[PDB]
C-alpha cells in the first residue's frame, strides 16, 4: 500500500528489497503527517524593538523555561524550545 | 490510523448487523454453517470462567473486576478453580522461573478451546522485574496469549475492556465456516 | 563464490544465535501446523530465523506458535491454497520456502491431484516468480514412477501424486532441494499412534498384513528430519539433490510392534496381545471402510484405507543417493526415543508399581542386510 | 563552547566510558571512546602525564565520523567481467587460497598506515610458512636501520622534551606532523627558555625559532660545528635533534642519519639521549620492531604473483607497477584507492572494534580496547590471516589472542610489557609534506572518509577566497 | 603461604574423600527411582554415566573446603531429587539439551561468527 513507501520525518523508510517491510502484510505503518518542521517553519516571526526578549511557550508555567534572546544581529533568532523566531527591526 | 466515520457519512452506513460474516453466503450449504458457526461463538463467548490464577499484585485488581461495582459476572464471566472447567486464564502477576513450569502444566490441562489473557507488565514483558535473575521476561515466552492488557496494575475497567476484547475475538471464529473450505 | 544477494547490514547475520540472535533467513513454512511443522519451527526459532506460517483454518490452531520465536520473528498469514495472490503476498520478501504441505488422505475440497501435484507446484511456480533463493520439499522414501497396490486397489493413489507432485516441483524450481523420508514418528505422529489406537486393534489383537514379517522399515524421528531441513536450508550446496530421511537401523514390521507392546506393558501373557494376519480377517477392511465414510473431518485413529497401504509397503532406501548424514545430523535410535514417547500409552498406568515389578523390555532385533535376503527369498 | 559534530547525540550519564587509545596519529595519545548502544559517539582524552598530558589534538578527536562512513561491511570479489561481488567468507577465503597455491612462493605483503601489531605479526607468519619474506611496510626508511631499537624512535620520551633546552628541527613541522609533541616543545620555550631552529622550508611554529636554511649541506655544516647555532646545542645542558621520518625515507637519508646519529654521541650528556626521530604512522614502529623490512619497494622489486595490501590505503602502490599476472589482496576496514585496485577484499575491523598492541613513537606499547561490535560480516584483521592459513593448509600456532600474545613475547619480551618504555640507549634542499593546515585534516583513510573533516577543508578554504577577495 | 581456618564438616582430605564416595553411592542407588518418577527421555545407563561424567568436572580439586562445599550442595540436590520437589525439567536440565553444540575448530568459529 502507500504507507509502506511513505519516508517519516525522521527521514527512514525500508527498502523496496528490505524484508522488513514484511511486518507490514498485515498491518500498517503510520506515518504523522503533521510534521513539526514545516509547521514551524510556517508561523512568520516576530518582530520586537527592544534589543532582548523572552520566550516562555506562551502560556507562562504551562510552557517552557523562560529563555532570553539577543537579537543584535540581523537574522531573526530561533527560540532553542520552541522554536519560534525573533527579529528587530 | 483509522478514524471513526463522521456522523453525516455514517448517517448512510446500514446497521451492522449481528454476526462478523454478514448474511452474504451464496450456498445455503455455506449459510447454514455461517449461522451455525454463530451459535457455537454465541456459546463460548457468553460463559467465559477464568482459572483464578492470581499471582500477584496484579491479583487484587483481578479480584475488585468480580466485585460489586464492575461484576465480570454479568457479562457471563465465573471464576472455576479447576483448570478441567476453567476456560480462559488470566496470568496476573510476575511469572518467576520457579513458577515457569507450573504455569505451563496448568496451561495444557486446560481443554481446548483455551484463551490467554495476560494481565499487567509483569505477564506481558517482565515488567518492572524484567531484568531480574529470576524472572520470565513475559508468560508468552511460555504459553500463547491471545489479549494483552497493559497497566501495573491495570484498572478494573482496564480489564474488563480486555475481556470484551476477548469476547469479540471469540466471537468471530470461523471454527466451523472453515472447514467447509477445508 | 555464491554472490550475496543484498549488502544491507540490516538484514546479515547478527550474534550468538540465540532467540535474539538472526540468522539472516526468512523463511516461510507452508503447512507449519501439521505433525512435521511444529518440530521445524522450533528449530528455525532457536537459530534466529525470522518465519511467515501461512495458515489455512482459523487462527486458534497456528497460535500455539508463536511462542516458538521472539518477538516480531513470528508472523502468520492466512491464505487460501487455491489463491495465488494469497501466497505471494507470504513469499514476496523470504529467502527460503519450506513446503510442508499434504494429506494422508482425499477431501471433498482437495483430491491428491489439488494438493500434492497442483497445489505444491503453485507454491513452487509463484516462489520462483517472486525470487526465492532456497526452496525445500517432502516426498515419500518408496515414491515410484508407477507403484503397484499391495493389499487395497486403490492404495497406491496417494503415492502416485507423490512422485508426480515431485517432478513438477523439479520443474517449476529446478534447483529445489527434496528430503524423502519414511515413517516419520515422535509424536502427535500417525506411525507411533496409528499402532497404539483402539481402532488399529480387534479386541486385543493386531491384523498386520502378513503378520508384518514381509515388511522392512526405517522409521526416523521427526526432530532429526526437522534438522534436516533446516541445516539444508542453511547450505547452498544441497540445493537441487534428493536426500533420504531414513533411521540407522531397519527392523522387520512383525519385530516392532511387538517391541511397542511390551513397552506399552501390553504383553500377551497377561494382557492378550496377539497377531492375526491381516489376510485372513476381512472385518478389518470394513472398520477403515466404514470409518474413512463416516467421520467428515478426519479418520479416527488415524485409519483409512490409504494409511493400510502405507503400512503394508518396505521400505526401499535406494543406493547413491545422499543421507542425511551428508548434511550432518545424527541418528536418533529407536531405543533412544521410543521408549520415552509410549510412557503415556502404558497399560495399567494407574498401578503405582514397585519398583522392579514391572521388567525391563527387551530390545528389538534389527534386520542383517543378508537376511533381508533370505526373509524375502 | 562545545563540541559542533557531537552536538546533543548523546548524554553523560547514558555512555559507557572505554579507554583506548589514538592510531590516526603517531604520539599514541590515550583515549576514552564513548560508547552507546554499538556506536562511538564522540572520543575525549585520557589523562596520562608522560605522553598525552590531556591534551588531544583534532585528527584524532573528529576521527569518529570515519570510522561510518566507506566502510567495508562484506568479502567482495573481482568477478571475471571485472567488477566486485560481494561473496561469503568460505567462498572468499577458497578463492584467495587459490591464488596462493598457484602463486608458488612469490608473495609479499605491504603493511599500511592503521595496521596493528597483532595483525602485522601474524602476515609475518603466515608468509614465512609459505616460505616468503617479502614482508615491507609502506613508508621507506634507512635500510639497514632496523638493526637498532635506537635508530627510529624519540630516544629522549615525550615528557623528557618540555626540560629540552636546544632543539633542532630537520624537515619536520612538528606543529601538524605530530602536535601533540609541539605542545610540549611551546611548553619549554614557554618555561625552559628553548632555543629553536630549522632546516627546511619556512613555516610557523606558534613560537619564534630560527630558520637555517633548506639546503641540504646544512646539516653537515651543523654537525662539523662551524655554523653559528652549533654552538648553541654544543652548550646547553639538555640538547636534541629532532628529525621528521619522511627526510629518512628519501634518498639522502643514509647520509643525514648518519652525521647527526654521529653528532648526538657528542651532545649525549649522562641519562639523555639527544638523537631523535619523529615518526607519523603508528604501524611503522612496531613493524620495524617485529622484523619487516622498510619501503614499499621491497615488495614491488619482488614482482609478485600475490600481494597482501594489510589496510594499506596509501597511493604508494599502483595496479600498473604490479604484474600484469598479479592477485591483490586487501585486509582492511575502509574501502579506499587501496579497495580500488583490490583483486579479493576482505574487511577488517577498526581499532575501535580490535584488541590491537600499537607502539608509539617513544617506543611505549599499548593496547586498544573494543568498544564497538565490527559491522556487517567484518572480522579482525589477525582472524582472517589466521583463518586464511587453514584454506591453504599451514595452521599457526595459536588460535587465541594469548597465544598470538606470547608469540610476541617470544620475538620482542618488551613488547609485552604494556604501558612502559625501555631505554635504548645509543643510536648507530629538504623539503615536507603536511606544511599547511588544509594537509593536516586528510592524511588516512579514516580521516579521509571524514565528513566532519570535509567541513574543515572547505571552511578554511572559505576563509582564504574571501580574504583575498576583499583585498 | 597457609592460614588457620575453621573446618566445613571434615578435618582430613582423607575423611573428605570418604563423604564423597558416599554421595555417589546415594545418588547411585537413586537413579533407578528417579527414571521411574519422573517423565524423562534418559535411562538409567545414560545417568548413571551423567553421574559419572560430573564427578569427574571437580577433577583437579584439592582443598578440603572446597570439597567439602561440593559435598554440602551435591548432597542438597540429591534431596531434592530423593524427593520430587525438583521437576520433571529440572532433573532433564543436567544435560543442557536444548543448547545445540558450538563447534571449537576455528575456521567454524569464524565463518559462523562470534
Ligand atoms: C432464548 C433465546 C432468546 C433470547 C431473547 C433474545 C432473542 C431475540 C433478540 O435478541 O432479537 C434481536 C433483534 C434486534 O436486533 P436487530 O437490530 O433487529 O438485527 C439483528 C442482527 O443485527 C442481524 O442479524 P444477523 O443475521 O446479521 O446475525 C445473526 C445471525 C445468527 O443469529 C444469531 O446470532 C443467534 C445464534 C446463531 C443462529 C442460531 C440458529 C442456528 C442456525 C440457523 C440456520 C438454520 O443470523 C441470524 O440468524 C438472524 C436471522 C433471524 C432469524 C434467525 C435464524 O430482534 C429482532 O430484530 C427480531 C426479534 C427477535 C425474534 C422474536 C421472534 C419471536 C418468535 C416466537 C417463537
Ligand atoms: C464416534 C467416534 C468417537 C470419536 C472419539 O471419541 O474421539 C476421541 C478418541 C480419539 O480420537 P482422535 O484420535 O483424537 O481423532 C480425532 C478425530 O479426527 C475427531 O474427529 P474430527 O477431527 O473430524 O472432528 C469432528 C468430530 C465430531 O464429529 C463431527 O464433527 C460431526 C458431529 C456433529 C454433531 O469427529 C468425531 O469425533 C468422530 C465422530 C463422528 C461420528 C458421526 C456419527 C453421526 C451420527 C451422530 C450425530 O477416540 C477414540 O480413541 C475411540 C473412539 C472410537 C469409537
Ligand atoms: C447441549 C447443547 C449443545 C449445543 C451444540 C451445538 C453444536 C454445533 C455443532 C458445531 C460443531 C461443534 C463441534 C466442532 O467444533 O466440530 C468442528 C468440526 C471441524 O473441525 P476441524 O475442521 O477438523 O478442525 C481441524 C482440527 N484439526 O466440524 C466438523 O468437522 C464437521 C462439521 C459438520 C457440521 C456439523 C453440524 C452439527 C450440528 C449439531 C447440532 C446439534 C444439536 C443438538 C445439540
Ligand atoms: N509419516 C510422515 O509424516 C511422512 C512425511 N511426508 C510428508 O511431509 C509432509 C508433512 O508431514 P506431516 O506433518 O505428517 O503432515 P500433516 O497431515 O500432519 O500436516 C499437513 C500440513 O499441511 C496442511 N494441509 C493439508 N492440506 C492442505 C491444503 N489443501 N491446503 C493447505 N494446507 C493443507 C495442513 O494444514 P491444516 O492441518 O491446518 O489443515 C497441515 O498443516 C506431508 O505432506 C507428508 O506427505 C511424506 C512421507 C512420510
Ligand atoms: S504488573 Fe504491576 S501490579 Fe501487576 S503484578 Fe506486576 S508490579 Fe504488581
Ligand atoms: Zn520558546
Amino acid at each position: 500500500r502507500g504507507d509502506i513507501e511513505k519516508v517519516t520525518h525522521t527521514g527512514q523508510v525500508f527498502d523496496k528489497e528490505d524484508y522488513r517491510n514484511a511486518r507490514f502484510v498485515n498491518a500498517k505503518r503510520y506515518v504523522n503527517e503533521n510534521w513539526g518542521i514545516k509547521l514551524i517553519e510556517e508561523v512568520p516571526p516576530k518582530e520586537c524593538t527592544e534589543r532582548v526578549v523572552f520566550c516562555d511557550g506562551g502560556d507562562g508555567p504551562l510552557g517552557h523555561p523562560k529563555v532570553y534572546i539577543n537579537l543584535d544581529k540581523p537574522g531573526n533568532h530561533i527560540c532553542g524550545y520552541c522554536g519560534l523566531r525573533f527579529v528587530k527591526k | 490510523q483509522q478514524t471513526l466515520p463522521v456522523a453525516e457519512v455514517a448517517q448512510n452506513l446500514p446497521k451492522k448487523g449481528y454476526s462478523p460474516f454478514g448474511t452474504k453466503q451464496s450456498s445455503v450449504a455455506e449459510w447454514s454453517l455461517a449461522r451455525l458457526d454463530d451459535l457455537l461463538n454465541w456459546g463460548r463467548k457468553g460463559s467465559i470462567w477464568p482459572l483464578t490464577f492470581g499471582l500477584a499484585c496484579c491479583a487484587v485488581e483481578m479480584m475488585h473486576i468480580a466485585a460489586p461495582r464492575y461484576d465480570m459476572d454479568r457479562y457471563g464471566v465465573v471464576f472455576r478453580a479447576s483448570p478441567r472447567q476453567a476456560d480462559v486464564i488470566i496470568v496476573a502477576g510476575t511469572l518467576t522461573n520457579k513458577m515457569a513450569p507450573a504455569l505451563r502444566k496448568v496451561y495444557d490441562q486446560m481443554p481446548e478451546p483455551r484463551w490467554v489473557i495476560s494481565m499487567g507488565s509483569c505477564a506481558n514483558g517482565g515488567g518492572y522485574y524484567h531484568y531480574s535473575y529470576s524472572v520470565v521476561r513475559g508468560c508468552d515466552r511460555i504459553i500463547p496469549v491471545d489479549i494483552y492488557v497493559p497497566g501495573c496494575p491495570p484498572t478494573a475497567e482496564a480489564l474488563m475492556y480486555g475481556v470484551l476484547q476477548l469476547q469479540k475475538k471469540v466471537k468471530r471464529m470461523k471454527t466451523l465456516q472453515m472447514w467447509y473450505r477445508k | 563464490p555464491r554472490p550475496l544477494k543484498t549488502t544491507n547490514p540490516a538484514a546479515m547475520k547478527r550474534g550468538t544465535g540465540g532467540r535474539s540472535s538472526f540468522n539472516g533467513i526468512v523463511a516461510t513454512v507452508f503447512g507449519a501446523t501439521g505433525f512435521v511443522g511444529r518440530y521445524v519451527c522450533n528449530k528455525l526459532g532457536k537459530s534466529g530465523t525470522q518465519m511467515i506460517l501461512p495458515y489455512r483454518g482459523d487462527d486458534s490452531d497456528v497460535i500455539r506458535l508463536k511462542v516458538t520465536g521472539d518477538l516480531g520473528q513470528v508472523l502468520f498469514h492466512f491464505y487460501n491454497l487455491e489463491d495465488p495472490a494469497s501466497i505471494r503476498d507470504a513469499v514476496k520478501h523470504s529467502n527460503v520456502v519450506i513446503n510442508l504441505v499434504g494429506r494422508d488422505f482425499e477431501t471433498k475440497n482437495f483430491k491428491f491431484k489439488d494438493v500434492h501435484v497442483n497445489g505444491a507446484e503453485r507454491i513452487a511456480r509463484i516462489a520462483r516468480e517472486a525470487g526465492v533463493e532456497r526452496f525445500i520439499h517432502l516426498s515419500s522414501l518408496n515414491v515410484e514412477a508407477n507403484p503397484k497396490d499391495l493389499y487395497v486397489k486403490g492404495g497406491s493413489e496417494w503415492l502416485k501424486s507423490k512422485y508426480e507432485g515431485e517432478l513438477r516441483v523439479r520443474d517449476a524450481f529446478p534447483n529445489a532441494t527434496i528430503i524423502r523420508p519414511a515413517d516419520i514418528y515422535g509424536s502427535e505422529d500417525r506411525f507411533l499412534r496409528y499402532y497404539a489406537h483402539i481402532w488399529r486393534r480387534q479386541f486385543r489383537s493386531m491384523p498386520l498384513w502378513h503378520k508384518g514379517e514381509k515388511t522392512v522399515k526405517q522409521p526416523v524421528y521427526v526432530s532429526d528430519v526437522a534438522q534436516a531441513i533446516i541445516n539444508a536450508a542453511k547450505d547452498p550446496d544441497s540445493a537441487g539433490r534428493i536426500y533420504q530421511a531414513v533411521g540407522p537401523k531397519r527392523y522387520q514390521l512383525s519385530e516392532l510392534v511387538d517391541w511397542f507392546h511390551r513397552l506399552m506393558r501390553k504383553d500377551q501373557k497377561r494382557w492378550g496381545y496377539m497377531r492375526y494376519d491381516m489376510r485372513w480377517d476381512p472385518t478389518f477392511l470394513l472398520k477403515a471402510k466404514l470409518n474413512s465414510f463416516i467421520c467428515p473431518g478426519t479418520p479416527i485413529g488415524g485409519l483409512h484405507p490409504a494409511r493400510i497401504e502405507r503400512e503394508a509397503v518396505t521400505d526401499k532406501v535406494l543406493t547413491g543417493v545422499p543421507t542425511l548424514e551428508d548434511l550432518g545430523v545424527t541418528l536418533t535410535t529407536m531405543e533412544q526415543q521410543v521408549p520415552w514417547e509410549l510412557r503415556p500409552y502404558r497399560a495399567a498406568l494407574y498401578y503405582d508399581a514397585e519398583l522392579g515389578e514391572f521388567e525391563t523390555p527387551s530390545p528389538p532385533k534389527c534386520i542383517e542386510a543378508r537376511d533381508e535376503l533370505r526373509l524375502f527369498a | 563552547l562545545t563540541n559542533k559534530p557531537y552536538s546533543f547525540v548523546a548524554r553523560p550519564w547514558e555512555i559507557r566510558k572505554v579507554s583506548s587509545i589514538d592510531v590516526l596519529d603517531a604520539v599514541g595519545s590515550n583515549i576514552v571512546v564513548s560508547t552507546r548502544t554499538n556506536e562511538v559517539l564522540r572520543i575525549l582524552p585520557r589523562e596520562n602525564e608522560d605522553v598525552n598530558e590531556e591534551w588531544l589534538a583534532d585528527k584524532s578527536r573528529f576521527a569518529c565520523d570515519g570510522l561510518k562512513r566507506q566502510r567495508l561491511v562484506a568479502p567482495m570479489v573481482r568477478m571475471p567481467n571485472g567488477e566486485l561481488q560481494a561473496v561469503e567468507w568460505e567462498g572468499a577465503l577458497i578463492a584467495v587460497a587459490k591464488a596462493i597455491k598457484a602463486a608458488g612462493g612469490q608473495i609479499a605483503g605491504i603493511s599500511g598506515q592503521l595496521a596493528d601489531l597483532e595483525a602485522q605479526v601474524a602476515l609475518k607468519d603466515l608468509l614465512n610458512r609459505l616460505g616468503s619474506e617479502v614482508v615491507a611496510t609502506e613508508q621507506g626508511f634507512i635500510a639497514g636501520g632496523t638493526d637498532n631499537r635506537a635508530n627510529y624512535l624519540l630516544n629522549s620520551t615525550i615528557a623528557g622534551l618540555e626540560e629540552a633546552d636546544a632543539v633542532l628541527l630537520v624537515g619536520t613541522n612538528p606543529r601538524y606532523e605530530a602536535p601533540l609533541v609541539n605542545t610540549r616543545l611551546r611548553k619549554a620555550y614557554v618555561h625552559n627558555e628553548l632555543q629553536i631552529a630549522s632546516i627546511g622550508p619556512k613555516i610557523d611554529l606558534s613560537y619564534d625559532h630560527e630558520n637555517l636554511g633548506a639546503d641540504a649541506a646544512l646539516v653537515k655544516d651543523v654537525c662539523s660545528g662551524a655554523h653559528a647555532f652549533s654552538k648553541v646545542l654544543e652548550g646547553a645542558k639538555k640538547p636534541a635533534i629532532i628529525i621528521g621520518a619522511d627526510l629518512l625515507e628519501r634518498a639522502d637519508g643514509a647520509a643525514i642519519h648518519a652525521t647527526v646519529a654521529e653528532y648526538c654521541k657528542k651532545l649525549k650528556k649522562p641519562n639523555w639521549n639527544p638523537f631523535n626521530v619523529l615518526q607519523t604512522n603508528a604501524a611503522q614502529v612496531g613493524a620495524l620492531d617485529v622484523g619487516y623490512k622498510a619501503g614499499a619497494q621491497t615488495a614491488v622489486k619482488a614482482q609478485p604473483k600475490v600481494l597482501f595490501l594489510l589496510n594499506a590505503d596509501a597511493g604508494k602502490v599502483t595496479r600498473e607497477q604490479l604484474p600484469k599476472d598479479c592477485f591483490v589482496v586487501y585486509i582492511g576496514s575502509h574501502g579506499d584507492n587501496g579497495a580500488s585496485i583490490a583483486d579479493a577484499v576482505l574487511p577488517g575491523a577498526a581499532y575501535t572494534e580490535k584488541q590491537g598492541i600499537y607502539v608509539n613513537t617513544e617506543g611505549r606499547p599499548q593496547q586498544t580496547l573494543p568498544g564497538v561490535s565490527p559491522p556487517g560480516m567484518a572480522r579482525e584483521d589477525w582472524k582472517i590471516l589466521r583463518a586464511l592459513s587453514e584454506v591453504v593448509g599451514k595452521p599457526l600456532p595459536y588460535d587465541n589472542l594469548d597465544e598470538l600474545r606470547n608469540r610476541l613475547e617470544d620475538v620482542a619480551p618488551h613488547l609485552t610489557r604494556l604501558g612502559q618504555l625501555e631505554p635504548a640507549g645509543d643510536a648507530g634542499a629538504i623539503d615536507i609534506k603536511l606544511k599547511e593546515l588544509r594537509d593536516y585534516f586528510m592524511t588516512d583513510a579514516i580521516s579521509r572518509a571524514s565528513p566532519t573533516m570535509a567541513k574543515c577543508i572547505s571552511a578554511v578554504n572559505k576563509q582564504q577566497r574571501e580574504n583575498e577577495a576583499k583585498q | 603461604a597457609v592460614q588457620q581456618v575453621r573446618p566445613i564438616l571434615s578435618v582430613d582430605r582423607e575423611e573428605a574423600r570418604k563423604r564423597a564416595l558416599n554421595l555417589y553411592k546415594a545418588w547411585y542407588r537413586q537413579i533407578p527411582y528417579i527414571v521411574m518418577d519422573y517423565d524423562i527421555p534418559m535411562t538409567v545407563e545414560q545417568c548413571r554415566d551423567k553421574l559419572r561424567e560430573e564427578f569427574v568436572k571437580h577433577r583437579n580439586v584439592t582443598d578440603i573446603r572446597v570439597i567439602d562445599m561440593l559435598v554440602i550442595k551435591g548432597q542438597m540436590e540429591l534431596k531434592e531429587s530423593v524427593e520430587i520437589w525438583k521437576q520433571k525439567g529440572h532433573i532433564m536440565r543436567y544435560w543442557k539439551e536444548s543448547q545445540d553444540p558450538k563447534p571449537t575448530d576455528f575456521l567454524s568459529k569464524f565463518i559462523q561468527g562470534v
